[PDB]
């Protein structure tokens, strides 16, 4: 059995096959139904879990994600998600093949270029063809994601009060806020990735409300969610795998068998996580 | 399994009315033999046909 | 029957499914009148009939029996043999 | 003869190898060594019981 | 050699599975420079030949062509070939492949293939990197095909004479008719085409005539090439004309019956029931 979003995209011809298939983990099962290959190749994004401290080495984990943006590039670049406000000015879709156009309308509820491309393909060889079998199989899927409930199951709980509040912690930090209540107004399937994605800085439970780190990673942002450091300068993002300069005014550095002495100390690993916020959860 | 088991097996030859399904389900199994003995899927003389025999003294 | 009730029998067969042949006929069947498809996937139909000009009742088939296009829709017919049929099929 | 046979080119084959390794579980437990001789003797029987 | 203008065409993909059907006419030489495949796929049409007949061996028959319209297509469905003004509508371009769509608008010549594409490509991994390449080879190498077919210039294939005509009479006589002026807007490319396809119901021989249909099969608009003729309605389009399964036929009763019915009328020819497409007029003089 394979859930991956990705790994039910389909071709309509066999030449724009869509191969460089799944990641493997299309198999598992993680509520993310994006395998990480896809989203690596369309966000700029790689899943990571947390191990929590179940108050002990007991198992409590909960899962993560890593951005893959640069230092140096700014808005549109640095955005991570659009809105429908912005979904095809980020997408570019025209370039996409068109059941990924198809899926971002679904997405992005713009029935009328749905329902227009539908009526346009019906007489098509192609979709008398079970391609729309097909595609409204993805839509069954998607309604079953959103069977539970879109709303109720992924926060209006009737524990509603283990509320995940995004907006920024700080007074200072004003310019979030509101972006919770955008987070309303984003559609429910994207709601709860979100609720996937992004660490709190904090916890409520009967046992204490804790604190896990001292300040928050990025901001909400008014389309869809951006590389959006609160303050200052973007961090430092390392890349991990044309005629321009690329000069780097190292440090000389000449202490030579450094890792060979060194090694045994903590290695430590850079990419930004994902703190935000205030989770509440009953003891 | 693919022949459209509307009925269990023994049912089939529990009926006698039919003729239809008998014929295909011995012409499938003399296919599978063949194939066992040959492995290269075939097809043959492309008309054969058959009859059940009804009574003891047939 | 179409609306009269039977009388004086004294013993009935229970219906089962090996009764209704699918005769394999010609492939090419023509048939008229109203029709309504039981079950496209058995190629199951009804079709109306009268005994004697004066006999009304309803025929049931199986088989190719191709027929015009004009299919008729089960929400027409009567309670009375609509119950029957929802029995008869036993579903169940 | 009682039937034709369209008698053309045609072999059936099922490919859903999942579905086939559920059935071969299923079928696991059962000793068929065991089992089957005494159908043999039931084809057996019949051979003469064939006739009287 | 390879000839078809669609042999040329492939394009920068994760596909390793190009579909190109390129038939024998790319190594056939009659100059259409497109496959049957593509005839069919985009235009919905055939190949054929006039058996032009002649007393003498040298019959010198000719090239034809038949659409393929059904009855039941309307309007745009019945257009066959349309002008610049319409190819962008009707036809599903960004559903049509990327190259396809540019190699259809530089045979419109028109400059909005540069301007938008030319730019377009700039953002894309595959403009980045040598597929680019490959890229502006085959435009060049179109490029060139379509500088063979140009006729425009002396400097040029074609030259002197025409003789062929079109706009024949309407029946209601409707004046005149501005399907010349369409013509030499339409690339010297598909004029050609035009003359490839397109029978005349008169050749006029050096002071002799001959008539060959009643009547007109197509006619034109400034929109594009239309699959209709002026009066009734279309005529009957000719509609287009291993594994085991359940359905085993039952065994009849061993016989033939009557053999007369199909056997007398199968000895009898039967017609070519297609739409050879006449449209237009022409003549001869020594
Ligand atoms: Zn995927
Ligand atoms: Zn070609």
């Amino acid at each position: 059995v394979n859930r991956c979003i990705f790994a039910s995209i389909v071709s309509f011809d066999a030449c724009i096959t869509y191969k460089s298939p799944c990641s493997p983990d299309a198999y598992h099962d993680d509520g993310w139904f994006i395998c990480n290959n896809h989203l690596i190749k369309r966000f700029k994004m790689s899943k990571m879990v947390l191990p929590i401290f179940d108050e002990d080495d007991n198992q409590f984990k909960m899962t993560i994600a890593r951005h893959l943006v640069g230092n140096k590039e700014r808005g549109i670049k640095r955005i991570l998600i659009p809105s429908a406000t912005n979904y095809q000015d980020v997408f570019n879709l025209n370039s996409m093949m068109q059941a990924e156009q198809l899926i971002f309308h679904l997405i992005y509820n713009n029935e009328n270029a749905v329902n227009t491309i539908c009526d346009n393909l019906k007489y098509t060889e192609g979709f008398t063809s079970n391609t729309q079998r097909v595609i409204h199989s993805v839509y069954a899927t998607t309604k079953s994601i959103l069977d539970t409930t879109n709303p109720n199951t992924f926060c209006s709980r009737v524990s509603r009060d283990e509320l995940r509040f995004f907006d920024v912690t700080n007074a200072r930090a004003l310019r979030g806020g509101a972006g919770d209540q955008l987070f309303n107004n984003y559609s429910g399937f994207l709601q709860n990735l979100i609720r996937r994605a992004v660490a709190p800085e904090y916890l409520q439970i009967d046992t204490e409300e804790l604190r896990f780190r001292n300040c928050a990673t990025c901001i909400i942002d008014e389309t869809g969610l951006v590389a959006s450091v609160p303050d200052g300068p973007e961090l430092y993002n390392p890349i991990r795998s044309r005629l321009q300069i690329r000069n780097v005014l190292k440090f000389e550095g000449d202490t030579r068998e450094l890792d060979r002495t060194l090694s045994g100390y903590e290695e430590y690993p850079t990419y930004v996580p994902l703190f935000l916020g205030y989770q509440i959860i009953n003891s | 399994s693919t022949l459209e088991m509307t009925q269990p097996l023994l049912e089939i030859f529990r009926n006698k009315a039919d003729t239809r399904q008998i014929a295909a389900v011995v012409f499938s199994t003399l296919a599978f033999i063949h194939n066992r003995f040959h492995p290269l899927v075939t097809n043959f003389t492309n008309k054969m046909e058959f009859v059940v025999t009804e009574t003891n003294d047939t | 029957l179409a609306v009269n009730r039977l009388f004086g029998a004294t013993e009935t067969i229970d219906f089962h499914p090996n009764l209704l042949v699918y005769r394999q006929s010609s492939p090419p069947v023509r048939l008229t009148g109203d029709v309504y498809v039981v079950d496209k996937n058995e190629k199951v139909f009804l079709v109306k009939h009268v005994f004697s000009n004066t006999v009304p009742a309803y025929l049931l088939i199986r088989g190719d029996y191709e027929s015009s296009s004009d299919l008729k829709s089960l929400r027409d017919l009567n309670p009375w043999v609509q119950n029957t049929l929802l029995k008869l099929l036993i579903p169940d | 003869p009682q039937q034709y046979i369209n008698s053309g080119t045609e072999i059936p084959f099922c490919d859903d190898a999942e579905f086939l390794n559920r059935l071969l579980k299923h079928i696991d437990p059962y000793p068929l060594s065991r089992m089957y001789y005494n159908a043999a003797n039931t084809m057996f029987y019949t051979t003469m019981e064939n006739y009287a």
